[PDB]
């Protein structure tokens, strides 16, 4: 069903390492901003996790 | 029917895939966490249209799941600030 799993998300001016294309609840992906970008709360780096909802945060990062 | 049951599970794909890119290309650290709940809602429509158009046995069915599944995304986006 829809809610037991989660797709790789679309990233925005930050990348993964991770190479899988879909994920299991409590799986989780890892992102970096590309340089001079930050996450919503100044990081270089976030790890994200799949949940029932969808993803816990997305791999967005924003110019600084 | 197999054509047809395509064309309406890419078209809703895609207004889902253009809604949630026109989110991203929005958002700000501060409309991040807005941004998060909206795609993940967004994403959760698009799951409920694709499984109705799957089942589908009319094109008139599939005319009116379309319809359906854009303006339950509009509605989804009107619930926070442009």
């Amino acid at each position: 069903g829809s809610h037991m799993s989660c797709d790789i998300p679309v990233f925005m001016n930050a990348r993964t390492k991770n190479d899988f294309t879909w994920f299991k609840l409590n799986d989780t992906l890892d992102y970096e901003c590309h340089d001079g970008y930050e996450s919503n709360t100044g990081s270089t780096t976030g790890s994200i996790v799949c949940g029932y909802n969808g993803w816990s945060d997305l791999p967005i990062c924003y110019e600084r | 029917m197999d054509s047809e049951r395509d064309k309406a599970r890419k078209e809703v794909e895609e207004y889902v895939k253009k809604i949630v890119g026109e989110s991203y290309a929005k958002s700000t650290k501060k409309r991040h966490t807005i941004t998060v709940a909206l795609v993940n809602e967004l994403n959760n429509i698009k799951n409920e249209y694709l499984n109705k158009i799957v089942e589908s046995t009319s094109e008139s069915e599939l005319q009116i799941l379309m319809m359906e599944s854009r303006s339950k995304v509009d509605e989804a986006v009107s619930k926070f600030e442009k």
